[PDB]
């Protein structure tokens, strides 16, 4: 009703008639909104107990320090990431909302380290 | 504000029957890529697997 | 009421989507000043007489018939082609405006489709009169003891001539076949006779000046027409705006922006107005309207309870009684207790909160 | 009144290359740092402009006025005054007079009676070194007038300056639906007698709803001495830009889509 | 009058419409919502019937939907009105040698009204901005005109 | 059963575009789904055999 007669009594009278157009419209956008949290909600989660490296880093002449976290920085990230995170380039007025995502960004990022550090040691 | 209210709906008939042939254009779009993206979860969900 | 069912389910629901109503409506247009002098013609020393009633342009002004109409000093005041209140808002191309003095019985004359000596001699009108007929007596201001002789009338003339044709032909009139040569003879009669108002006269004898502001349609830009109006200006809530024609709703808030001297707007990559500038007092503002967001319903089953809570999907809860609290990225959540404890998700909700049924 | 300036030798069109001039604001709105397209009348780039050679030399004739007109005035001391534009230019029709003398730039709207022969009268050259108007040789009369305008009062030198053209005076006369619009700019060069390259923007001056029709235009008696002036004639077609604003609001850069395959990639 | 135009209502009957159109002395025979060819076969749940006098080139307005005079003040018909409009001239029976002065209309009211609105007040018009009393006055106009 | 033929030719065009554009959304609709439930069945016959 926002974007088709946004502010308009009468404009969203006639709209009436067309029975349940509206209704079909909004169903559909949430069909894909709920199933995109179970997209990375399926890719990341595969453990599901959350393992931490050892503060050791006696690797037999390895180093993972570009994977590994960083704690220096403020969100868990590692050098590599950081990287990533600065090459990609990206609430409106007719009814168009953004909603966020179920996962915060420094969520995901907790997971990798578990799905990092198991593979690691174990 | 221009035209009296016995055709005035005649005029935004059209915009109703336009604005929604719009829309339906672009959630189309996004059911297609939708389904794409699916193609690509699944077979990242294999790669970590 | 929604789902259709006196049953719902655990989960989150979205129903019945929220909008700020704005509180009331405001209007802003820019300097309305030049006047052109209706006084100097109303209150003019000496008015022309109806066998040459005078044409006199009205250009680039302001014809604010307010003070026109509501002063008691005159007559009659009679408009046949619109309302007479409603002159000040539909613009006129141009306006023919007539002075002429006349005697008060021969008033009915200046109305079209009549017939008399001034309405078939001289001063005639069409068919399809559109103008306005303003008359005052001036009597006392007009009339000489010893009879003002100054006005003049067509007695006789050769034809009735069409409407609103000016004419200056004086010579002696010929009433029967015989030719009139020189300026006395039989059959010769001055075309010309001048009026005689004294104050003894009553009703009906005494000079009335007369008005008529008659207009031409849509041949060329509209040019003069009444005046217009604006309001104070208000910010920080979300009001109807109309800026030059520029309807909206939203939050009148200053900005930062810095226009040219003669730029008006604003728009973005998505062609949209985003910053408009006062024509009153120049300063540059954002317009964003006032919050809206779906309502979302979080509830447990109908069977093990009733107690729901509502969220505001990505809505401040600082204007929320529009309609205990807890801020989220996701919006504002309330009629839920806040814990610190961290369980396994129940039912979610965004930016990582996750809303059970616990203790009770 | 007016008196023909017979003494004129008919020169040919010389051909010359207008680089980057004539591009403008076509609204009145304020974007920042964004690429607006537009579909209006706009001389084209590099385009075959005719160059006009004026000493002796001041030949005053009558030009065709479809889809707008251009103007660029390489101009020391400004001999050029002004511009008329109709469509009978012989009393029968209302047609614009645009004249611009030491006091005010006036604009009359009427029948006008226009002779062959447009121009202003000024104090010949005798000894006294004074330049002000003298004759209103343009029209006879003006009788059934609809508007009128004049600016705020300001002098004008009118004094012989010499040497290469320091002030650069570019106009766009343009009609849509009535209204008639009229567009100016004021900049400094420093070259001999061709147009410089390099991107400017013209400013709007004022918009006149007029609403009379145009399709032709015109820009001791005998012998006269004009200053070296040298001004151009261009014609406007609809045409698509890319004009790039910048986060102030003053254009940068343009490019015409129907210049070349490189342009219509762009 | 346009004022005060009759109503009556009629039900439980059977309607013989075919009369109403195969007669000759009707002038004017324009439905909106139906044709008069069908009508025989159709069932009614009331009858409006309205009834009033007016000017022979005053029938314009009377089609739903119009404005001006008639439209705006003292008779209406709604957007989506179903049903037929009669009428046929009738100078003989309806005007006098002296003036049928006895039928009014509104010239003047504050507002547009609702449709099939009923209403004979003679209250003074206040057409000026000045207040006006009594029942006379300069720019004091009664509603009705005759 | 209301008008005669020629109006009624008007009144009945605007409920076919009214009742094929209905008609429209729901194959396009059941389209896209077919889709998602024909990458389930392949799954399926890989874990089967
Ligand atoms: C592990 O290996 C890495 C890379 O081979 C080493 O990283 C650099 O080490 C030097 C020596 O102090 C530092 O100056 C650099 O700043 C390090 N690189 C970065 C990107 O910071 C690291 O020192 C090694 N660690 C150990 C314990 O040997
Ligand atoms: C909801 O609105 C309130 C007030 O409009 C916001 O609180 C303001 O936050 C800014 C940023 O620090 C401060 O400068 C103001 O002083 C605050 N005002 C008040 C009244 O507290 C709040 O940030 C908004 N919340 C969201 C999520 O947008
Ligand atoms: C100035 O020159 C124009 C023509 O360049 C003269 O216009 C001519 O006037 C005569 C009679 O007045 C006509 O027979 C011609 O046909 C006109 N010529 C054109 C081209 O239309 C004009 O009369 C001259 N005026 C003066 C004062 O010399
Ligand atoms: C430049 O042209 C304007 C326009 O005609 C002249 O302004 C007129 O000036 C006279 C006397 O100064 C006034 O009586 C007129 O009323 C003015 N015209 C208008 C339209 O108001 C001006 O004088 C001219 N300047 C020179 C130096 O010739
Ligand atoms: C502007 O005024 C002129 C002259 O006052 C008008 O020309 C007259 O037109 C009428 C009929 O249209 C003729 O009977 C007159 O003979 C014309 N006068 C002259 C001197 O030729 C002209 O029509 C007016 N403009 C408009 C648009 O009406
Ligand atoms: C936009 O305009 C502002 C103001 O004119 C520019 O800021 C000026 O920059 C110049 C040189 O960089 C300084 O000399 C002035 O003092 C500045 N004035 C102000 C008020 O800041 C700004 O540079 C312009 N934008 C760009 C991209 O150049
Ligand atoms: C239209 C108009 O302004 N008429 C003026 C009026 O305003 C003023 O009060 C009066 C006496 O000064 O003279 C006249
Ligand atoms: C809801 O609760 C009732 C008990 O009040 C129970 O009988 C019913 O099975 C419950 N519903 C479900 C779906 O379990
Ligand atoms: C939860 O932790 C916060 C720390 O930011 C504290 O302020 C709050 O009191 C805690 N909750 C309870 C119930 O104590
Ligand atoms: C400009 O002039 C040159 C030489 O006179 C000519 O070749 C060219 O075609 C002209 N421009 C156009 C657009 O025709
Ligand atoms: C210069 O002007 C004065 C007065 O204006 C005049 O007397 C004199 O003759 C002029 N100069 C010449 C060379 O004519
Ligand atoms: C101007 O002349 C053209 C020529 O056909 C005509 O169509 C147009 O109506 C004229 N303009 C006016 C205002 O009469």
């Amino acid at each position: 009703t926002m974007y088709i007669c946004g502010d308009s009594t009468e404009c969203s009278n006639l709209l009436l008639q067309y029975g349940s157009f509206c209704t079909q419209l909004n169903r559909a956008l949430t069909g894909i909104a709920v199933e995109q949290d179970k997209n990375t909600q399926e890719v990341f989660a595969q453990v599901k107990q959350i393992y931490k490296t050892p503060p050791i880093k006696d690797f037999g002449g390895f180093n993972f320090s570009q994977i590994l976290p960083d704690p220096s920085k403020p969100s868990k990230r590692s050098f590599i990431e950081d990287l990533l995170f600065n090459k990609v380039t990206l609430q409106k007025f007719n009814g168009l909302t953004v909603l966020p995502p179920l996962l915060t960004d420094e969520m995901i990022a907790q997971y990798t380290s578990a799905l990092l550090a198991g593979t690691i040691t174990s | 504000s221009r035209l009296d209210k016995v055709e005035a709906e005649v005029q935004i008939d059209r915009l109703i029957t336009g604005r929604l042939q719009s829309l339906q254009t672009y959630v189309t779009q996004q059911l297609i890529r939708a389904a794409e993206i699916r193609a690509s979860a699944n077979l990242a969900a294999t790669k970590m697997s | 009421c929604t789902l259709k069912s006196f049953t719902v389910e655990k989960g989150i629901y979205q129903t019945s989507n929220f909008r700020v109503q704005p509180t009331e409506s405001i209007v802003r247009f820019p300097n309305i000043t030049n006047l052109c002098p209706f006084g100097e013609v109303f209150n003019a020393t000496r008015f022309a007489s109806v066998y040459a009633w005078n044409r006199k342009r009205i250009s680039n002004c302001v014809a604010d018939y307010s003070v026109l109409y509501n002063s008691a000093s005159f007559s009659t005041f009679k408009c046949y082609g619109v309302s007479p209140t409603k002159l000040n808002d539909l613009c006129f191309t141009n306006v023919y405006a007539d002075s002429f003095v006349i005697r008060g019985d021969e008033v009915r004359q200046i109305a079209p489709g009549q017939t008399g000596k001034i309405a078939d001699y001289n001063y005639k009108l069409p068919d399809d009169f559109t103008g306005c007929v303003i008359a005052w007596n001036s009597n006392n201001l007009d009339s000489k003891v010893g009879g003002n002789y100054n006005y003049l009338y067509r007695l006789f003339r050769k034809s009735n001539l069409k409407p609103f044709e000016r004419d200056i032909s004086t010579e002696i009139y010929q009433a029967g076949n015989t030719p009139c040569n020189g300026v006395k003879g039989f059959n010769c009669y001055f075309p010309l006779q001048s009026y005689g108002f004294q104050p003894t006269y009553g009703v009906g004898y005494q000079p009335y000046r007369v008005v008529v502001l008659s207009f031409e349609l849509l041949h060329a830009p509209a040019t003069v027409c009444g005046p217009k109006k604006s309001t104070n200006l208000v910010k920080n809530k979300c009001v109807n705006f109309n800026f030059n024609g520029l309807t909206g709703t939203g939050v009148l808030t200053e900005s930062n922006k810095k226009f040219l001297p003669f730029q008006q707007f604003g728009r973005d990559i998505a062609d949209t107005t985003d910053a408009v500038r006062d024509p009153q007092t120049l300063e540059i503002l954002d317009i964003t309207p006032c919050s809206f967001g779906g309502v979302s319903v979080i509830t447990p089953g109908t069977n093990t309870s009733n107690q729901v809570a509502v969220l505001y999907q990505g809505v401040n809860c600082t204007e929320v009684p529009v309609a205990n609290v807890f801020q989220t990225r996701a919006g504002c959540l309330i009629g839920a207790e806040h814990v610190n404890n961290s369980y396994e998700c129940d039912i979610p909700i965004g930016a990582g909160i996750c809303a059970s049924y616990q203790t009770s | 009144q007016c008196v023909n300036l017979t003494t004129r030798t008919q020169l040919p069109s010389a051909y010359t290359n207008s680089f980057t001039r004539g591009v403008y604001y076509p609204d009145k709105v304020f974007r920042s740092s964004v690429l607006h397209s537009t579909q209006d009348l706009f001389l084209p780039f590099f385009s075959n402009v005719t160059w006009f050679h004026a000493i002796k030399r001041f030949d005053n004739p009558v030009l065709p006025f479809n889809d707008g007109v251009y103007f660029a005035s390489t101009e020391k001391s400004n001999i050029i005054r002004g511009w008329i534009f109709g469509t009978t230019l012989d009393s029968k029709t209302q047609s614009l007079l645009i004249v611009n003398n030491a006091t005010n730039a006036v604009i009359k709207v009427c029948e006008f009676q226009f002779c062959n022969d447009p121009f202003l009268g000024v104090y010949y050259h005798k000894n006294n070194k004074s330049w002000m108007e003298s004759e209103f040789r343009v029209y006879s009369s003006a009788n059934n007038c609809t508007f009128e305008y004049v600016s705020q009062p300001f002098l004008m030198d009118l004094e012989g300056k010499q040497g290469n053209f320091k002030n650069l005076r570019e106009f766009v006369f343009k009609n849509i639906d009535g209204y008639f619009k009229i567009y100016s700019k004021h900049t400094p060069i420093n070259l001999v007698r061709d147009l410089p390259q390099g991107f400017s923007a013209l400013e709007p001056l004022v918009d006149l709803p007029i609403g009379i029709n145009i399709t032709r235009f015109q820009t001791s008696s005998s012998g006269w001495t004009a200053g070296a002036a040298a001004y151009y004639v261009g014609y406007l077609q609809p045409r698509t830009f890319l004009l790039k604003y910048n986060e102030n609001g003053t254009i940068t850069d343009a490019v015409d889509c129907a210049l070349d395959p490189l342009s219509e990639t762009k």
